[PDB]
């Protein structure tokens, strides 16, 4: 399965999705800079509308514990 | 790990498969539970950075946590470099180089280098510095993964 | 493998059955999963080419992958021979011969020859050269066997 | 079972067939040159029409990862 | 088997029960599969003829194959005797006797005799001669038991 | 789960609740003095009315074996 095919379900907790992401990211062998680009970009983009909304409110500069606690009720 | 031989010197010996598997099994069974930290601590007795990356890299599953830890290890390493600046002028022929955050993380150092620092007189406890970062990052995880 | 004895010399000792079986069990359980590569790396510590063919030859199942690996090992070996040409004139009585791709793959060399190269001064890391080919070929497999 | 009796099903993935092939090839003891001849020849010949068609389009010079990824949807 | 002791001499030591059981378990699980031959080869490292009859005699099941092997071992042994005739005149007091097919098969020789031949200088590899017969006979079996 | 969310059921033995409390207290990392404050305070407060009543009769100065034997029939 390709990294672009990794997406969050409509009922799937973000948490279970983030695990899937760094597992597939774990099978990507690209430069770190590209993998940083993938992190800030693709993760949020394939996140579900309800959490996506939430993550837009965190702004930039956000870290994984704060994202992970931010989308917990969703 | 670096262990003491019968002759009375400190030499490196490899870690055992049923030790490896015991590390695996702990993680399988007790996931993020607090008992994991003393357990870790016992199984990390006399361990190298290199052996500590081996243990972290051999995890399967809990990849969100594994990434949070990595990022904590690099933060703690960035902080090592900040707090301890590089030293004045060129490195002496008679001496061996001071470690950076990445040597502590095992990344920029070789095994023989990791054995130089620990076995030499005075010895420097680069295991115990990484160990605190691991334990600190373990607290972060435990606190988050509380429900 | 070639291990250091108590006396302070490097001697060959055989690999253990529950090490062998642990290699078998990893492959049984985690097939092509990435954790196989650090796992391999730990269990290949101080290992010979001969021991590395033993480990590859003792696989059962996943024969398409085993063939892809073989063919990668030969390609990487063909590449060793290409990049490193044979040396000028006859072999010295005082010296031992340079390895080829097939000596690295363990095929054309004997154990005592594999111990000569590794134990001698300077030593040559024919394990680590095969190890990269194995890891490289492991990446090929992992990338393919991703679904 | 003989190596000539190894053939790909009409619904069987190629992959499962290639595994069977190098297992049976693993019980053949012939010279390497003959076993190379068997590889390029018999494998494709007993491959199913849908994949067989696919493999004909790869041309010669093809390697196992490319054959194995080539007949994946079939 | 005949192993090297710490003192730096070759002495006999007995084979281990979980080695024995691992031999049993291989045969139980993988029957006539090819992986049995490298597996055998590893577990036969430093082994005597006597230990090799022990391993063959401790099989249960697959008695048609066990008989085919026996008969291959005797054929290969008959062939040893044919190819290597007995030597000229009486045996020297200062020397020990040349082996026959049945000494290689372990049958007519005693353990101390098997240790004399292997430990002595030059050493004779009566294990490796039986090993080829076993591997050859293993090919016969594998080829037949292919379906 | 937060330490404030730890409460005793209406039919739950105190004992099973006290176990839950020092497990969650085991995941709190606060100063000992604060954790002492939590012990004397929160434990009784989230205890059920029937046992709560019982514990009020023990007065202050009470230790865990006496609390644990005090609310046993409840």
């Amino acid at each position: 399965t390709s990294i672009l095919d990794i997406r969050q379900g409509p009922k799937e907790p973000f948490r279970d999705y983030v695990d899937r992401f760094y597992k597939t990211l774990r099978a990507e062998q690209a430069s770190q800079e590209v993998k940083n680009w993938m992190t800030e970009t693709l993760l949020v983009q394939n996140a579900n509308p309800d959490c996506k909304t939430i993550l837009k409110a965190l702004g930039p500069g956000a870290t994984l514990e704060e994202m992970m606690t931010a989308c917990q009720g969703v | 790990p670096i262990v003491q031989n019968l002759q009375g010197q400190m030499v490196h010996q490899a870690i055992s498969p049923r030790t490896l598997n015991a590390w695996v099994k702990v993680v399988e069974e007790k996931a993020f539970s607090p008992e994991v930290i003393p357990m870790f601590s016992a199984l990390s007795e006399g361990a190298t950075p290199q052996d500590l990356n081996t243990m972290l890299n051999t995890v399967g599953g809990h990849q969100a946590a594994m990434q949070m830890l990595k990022e904590t290890i690099n933060e703690e390493a960035a902080e090592w470099d900040r707090l301890h600046p590089v030293h004045a002028g060129p490195i002496a022929p008679g001496q061996m180089r001071e470690p950076r955050g990445s040597d502590i993380a095992g990344t920029t150092s070789t095994l023989q280098e990791q054995i130089g620092w620990m076995t030499h007189n005075p010895p420097i406890p680069v295991g115990e510095i990484y160990k605190r970062w691991i334990i600190l990052g373990l607290n972060k995880i435990v606190r988050m993964y509380s429900p």
